[PDB]
RNA sequence: CUCCAAUAGCGUAUAUUAAAGUUGUUGCAGUUAAAAAGCUCGUAGUUGAACUUUGGGCCCGGUUGGCCGGUCGGAUUUCCAACGGGGCCUUUCCUUCUGGCUAACCUUGAGUCCUUGUGGCUCUUGGCGAACCAGGACUUUUACUUUGAAAAAAUUAGAGUGUUCAAAGCAGGCGUAUUGCUCGAAUAUAUUAGCAUGGAAUAAUAGAAUAGGACGUUUGGUUCUAUUUUGUUGGUUUCUAGGACCAUCGUA
RNA sequence: AAAGCAUUUGCCAAGGACGUUUUCAUUAAUCAAGAACGAAAGUUAGGGGAUCGAAGAUGAUCAGAUACCGUCGUAGUCUUAACCAUAAACUAUGCCGACUAGGGAUCGGGUGGUGUUUUUUUAAUGACCCACUCGGCACCUUACGAGAAAUCAAAGUCUUUGGGUUCU
């Protein structure tokens, strides 16, 4: 959101859920932010180097957390075989 | 019995929304409801749908990515002259500048602002933000 | 849903509705009954003037133990008989019998006010002068 | 409807200042004056080979067809020569944006040229007062039941 | 749930639905080859069927009706097609 | 649900996706023709004609093979019935309550069941005067509602 | 006594509008606050599943098809189809016979004026139907929507204008103020119904089932009719042309 | 359908659910007017003989007791024949349709099991067990949601306010 010589507004732009994309409200104290370590060759997790999801607070309660992980890690390589999409 | 198939699809839609899913399937389907989910997905609101094929009416499939508040229906299709289109706009629709009301012109189903550069009305079906 | 009909075809349905409900309002009963006219003590009207019958003394409702000092009047157009109250002291003195006093609403359009009991009605002037005048010894009330 | 042998009136049934001349003899029984009514709309066969006299019709008769060309659906055939149509609308309510059915009964006049039955939307046309109801005659007859 | 293939489901969980609420709906019966003892011909018979079916020839029994799949009677060889 | 019951049950038939006969059926388009007329002849209706070529002459339906309805390949035989058998089927139970009532008119429940029957009677009469199935009028009556029967 | 509010005005009464989402189309409420008929049938009324084809051009995104691998089974996209989609500028219309009428040449017919001449105008001989005349229509009717006309003035919104301001009013303003020049007095709104017009989504309606179905470039027939024409008018018939009706054959 | 309906047995018609590769093809939903059916309870004329209390008869209790308590008793849920149809006629929640959540029971139907048991040796059914499914009466846990709250899987999908319709 900009004004008519795109100058920007808005003081600050929201975090988005990555597993219903939906706005993480500055009061939604159930969302989680998860930190994932990025590895190389002989384990060796690389300090400061992560792969990041953020989950609602809505989807946390609902019991969906578990599930959406599953997906949102197996697609960007972290697991195999974990997560079906044909239930 | 079933008054009109398009109020309960963009119920299902809406529904599915709320709760978190990522997918719908409605049924029957129609010639309206498959215009309505294209005018829904040339402006980003719905993703791919697929229609699958009874023999009887068949059913659709619709991935939903978020960004959908609501999708209505308004029931009866008021009769709208092109005059009145921003006293429905005004009404049931979040702000001015995004957001649209569903009609159908003669010209086919569209949404409000393309009626508008068409200089076309009709009646009313329903909107989507 | 909703318990009202919605289809295009339907606005005499609505029509009838809404009238049949409309009389369950108490101010479009009286505008289409004419309550004003044939019930109310005036005629529908502001004012009315009178002539006074009898000086009445009535006790105040609780918790209020006063004397309300009115008085009863019967009006020249229609004949019907209204209490009618006396305000700030000493008025009663400047009313007697037989003063053909003038009257108005009592504030609250057909209700009674305050802690008197059964009046709608105050006097505004007697002998045709005023009550506020008399009462400030601006005017003088004529010999009678 | 019925019909009968023209002569049934006790007055002589005859087509005013229409002269068959007795003194030569002509082929047809008698002389016949039919006209074309306008606005596109064609003198049925009956009119022109005929037999009937009606002075109130559209063709062949003393009265013309001027201002509104209405249409409704024939609901009666109980009169002589006349008969009922029933125009059928829609009323705007703007309070309520919403529509009511209204309907309204036109009494019009149906020669001895057409044929009409309950059924039968039947397009009529404007005329001079025939009589206390009537201001139209019926022009063109299309069934309903086919 | 929250992400399904509502285009492909699995084969079990289809089989395991009702005859309707499938993504397309379809029969579950079929029809039954069977050989009576007493003769050798070819009769085809309903899974479902309602009439006491019986051969042409020499007409004894073939199936009973039942409020399911109709019961096949005392020893006849039954195909599927 | 149903019409005149709380009922919701949905139990019905299903019909497959295929618009052609089965690979396996290989009779002819004809000689089941020959086999609906005979059963027709019978006095057989078109709802018994069907169970009775499914459970034994292995046809799935009939439209499928011949691409006729039943009663259609009867209408065009000449052997259709007066009355629907869609309607002679309500009338006859219509007729079975009233000898019933006739005679133990204290039963309030078969008196109560006979208007829903008869409701019935006329909302179907209803529509097949419509579509010019029945005469105009036709005006089922009870006194001779016995006679259509039989 | 002091102070507050409005002020040449301020209080009181009755009515009415806002408040009032406390009349609810927008937009109320009905388990317990007021309110789901004891229950079911049922006519009017209201409402009712799905289904019937995409011609102008230019710019944008993909998705397939290859000409193309750059490369250790996947990695970029461009020139070309069309494949529907999108934005613009625009096409676009009426589907017919009788001739009126041809608008232009399909003409090039005989050569001319002027720079070596398709630079350049008059033109007959078949030869352009859309540019509209009058006949048949196209022929199932609507609802809906677009545009247009026609809608008294005053009131309303509103343009101009220093009535000294303003409410107003429709005036006025500039010279050479000596014998005159000139701008104004707009525009909008005016629904429902009627009229004229474009659209063909939405929602109804009709069609071919005992075929009395559609076409016809087939042939037998019936009746009605009389425009031109044999000068004439009327009576008749030869042919012509036109309906209507009854058989047969053809097509799909 | 409601009011309501419980040991037999036979007649007489009716009905939901289920199964169905049967049939028709929109015939449907809710409904002013108009109708059918209604706990009990006295309009109204055999019979059979009170356990209950109006009242009444009575005995107590009490300041009084015309009431509660005790004994008896006529009208008064048994005829054969109507209520005009009134109930806290209640789930104080109209009817039809769609969607949104997890579970374990149970009633009826159906499908499956190299299951158990009944005996002929297992067989055939029956009864049972496991799994699934359709349709019911319900229940348990939560609250994304709703509500004024009590609470509610509908009383949710409602200022992001429109599925259809009746009544108040
Ligand atoms: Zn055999």
């Amino acid at each position: 959101m900009e004004n008519d010589k795109g100058q920007l507004v808005e003081l600050y732009v929201p975090r988005k859920c990555s597993a219903t994309n939906r706005i993480i409200k500055a009061d939604d104290h159930a969302s989680v932010q998860i930190n994932v370590a990025k590895v190389d060759e002989e384990g060796r997790a690389i300090p400061g180097e992560y792969v990041t999801y953020a989950l609602s607070g809505y989807v946390r309660s609902r019991g969906e957390s578990d599930d959406s992980l599953n997906r949102l890690a197996q697609n960007d390589g972290l697991l195999k075989n974990v997560w079906s999409y044909s239930r | 019995t079933r008054s009109s198939v398009l109020a309960d699809a963009l119920n299902a839609i809406n529904n599915a929304e709320k709760t978190g899913k990522r997918q719908v399937l409605i049924r029957p389907s129609s010639k309206v409801i498959i215009k309505f989910l294209q005018v829904m997905q040339k402006h980003g609101y719905i993703g791919e749908f697929e229609y699958i094929d009874d023999h009887r009416s068949g059913k659709i499939v619709v991935q939903l990515n978020g960004r959908l508040n609501k999708c209505g229906v308004i029931s009866p299709r008021f009769n709208v002259k092109i005059g009145d289109i921003e006293k429905w706009t005004a009404n049931l629709l979040p702000a001015r500048q995004f957001g649209y009301v569903i009609l159908t012109t003669s010209a086919g189903i569209m949404d409000h602002e393309e009626a508008r550069r068409k200089h076309v009305s009709g009646k009313i079906l329903g909107f989507v933000y | 849903g909703k318990g009202k009909p919605r289809g295009l075809n339907s606005a005499r349905k609505l029509r009838v509705h809404r009238r049949n409900n409309r009389w369950a309002e108490n101010n479009y009963k009286k505008r289409l009954l004419g309550t004003a006219f044939k019930s109310s003590p005036f005629g529908g009207s502001s004012h009315a003037k009178g002539i006074v019958l009898e000086k009445l003394g009535i006790e105040s409702k609780q918790p209020n133990s006063a004397i309300r000092k009115c008085v009863r009047v019967q009006l020249i157009k229609n004949g019907k008989k209204v209490t009618a109250f006396v305000p700030n002291d000493g008025c009663l003195n400047f009313v007697d019998e037989n003063d053909e006093v003038l009257l108005a609403g009592f504030g609250r359009k057909g209700k009674a006010k305050g802690d008197i009991p059964g009046v709608r009605f105050k006097v505004v002037k007697v002998s045709g002068v005023s009550l506020l005048a008399l009462w400030k010894e601006k005017k003088e009330k004529p010999r009678s | 409807s019925t019909e009968l042998t023209v002569q049934s009136e006790r007055a002589f049934q005859k087509q005013p200042h229409i002269f068959n001349n007795p003194k030569v003899k002509t082929s047809k029984r008698t002389k016949r004056w039919y006209k074309n009514a306008g606005l596109g709309f064609k003198t049925p066969k009956t009119a022109i080979e005929g037999s009937y006299i009606d002075k109130k019709c559209p063709f062949t008769g003393l009265v013309s067809i001027r201002g509104k060309i209405l249409t409704g659906t024939v609901v009666s055939t109980k009169m002589h020569r006349t008969i009922v149509i029933r125009r059928a609308y829609l009323h705007y309510i703007p309070k309520y944006n919403r529509y009511e059915k209204r309907h309204k009964n036109v009494p019009v006049h149906v020669s001895p040229a057409f044929r009409v039955q309950v059924g039968d939307i039947v397009t009529v046309g404007q005329c001079r007062p025939i009589s206390k109801t009537v201001r139209f005659n019926v022009v063109k007859v299309s069934a309903a039941a086919g | 749930v929250l992400v399904q293939d509502l285009l492909h489901p699995t084969a079990a969980s289809e089989a395991r639905k009702h005859k309707l609420k499938t993504l397309v709906q379809g029969p579950r019966s079929y029809f039954l080859d069977v050989k009576c003892p007493g003769c050798l011909n070819i009769t085809t018979v309903f899974s479902h069927a309602q009439t006491a079916v019986t051969c042409e020839s020499c007409s004894t029994i073939l199936c009973t009706p039942t409020g399911g799949k109709a019961k096949l009677s005392e020893g006849t060889s039954f195909r599927r097609k | 649900g149903r019409m005149h019951s709380a009922g919701k049950g949905i139990s019905s038939s299903a019909i497959p996706y295929s618009r052609n006969a089965p690979a396996w059926f290989k009779l002819s388009s004809e000689s089941v023709i020959e086999q609906i007329v005979k059963y027709a002849r019978k006095g057989l209706t078109p709802s018994q004609i069907g169970v009775l070529l499914r459970d034994a002459h292995g046809v799935t339906q009939a439209r499928v093979i011949t691409g006729n309805k039943i009663m259609r390949i009867l209408k065009s035989n000449g052997l259709a019935p007066e009355i629907p058998e869609d309607l002679y089927y309500l009338i006859k139970k219509a007729v079975s309550v009233r000898k019933h009532l006739e005679r133990n008119r204290k039963d309030k429940d078969a008196k109560f069941r006979l208007i829903l029957i008869e409701s019935r009677i006329h909302r179907l009469a209803r529509y097949y005067r419509t579509v010019a199935v029945l005469p105009p009028n036709w005006k089922y009556e009870s006194a001779t509602a016995s006679a259509l029967v039989n």
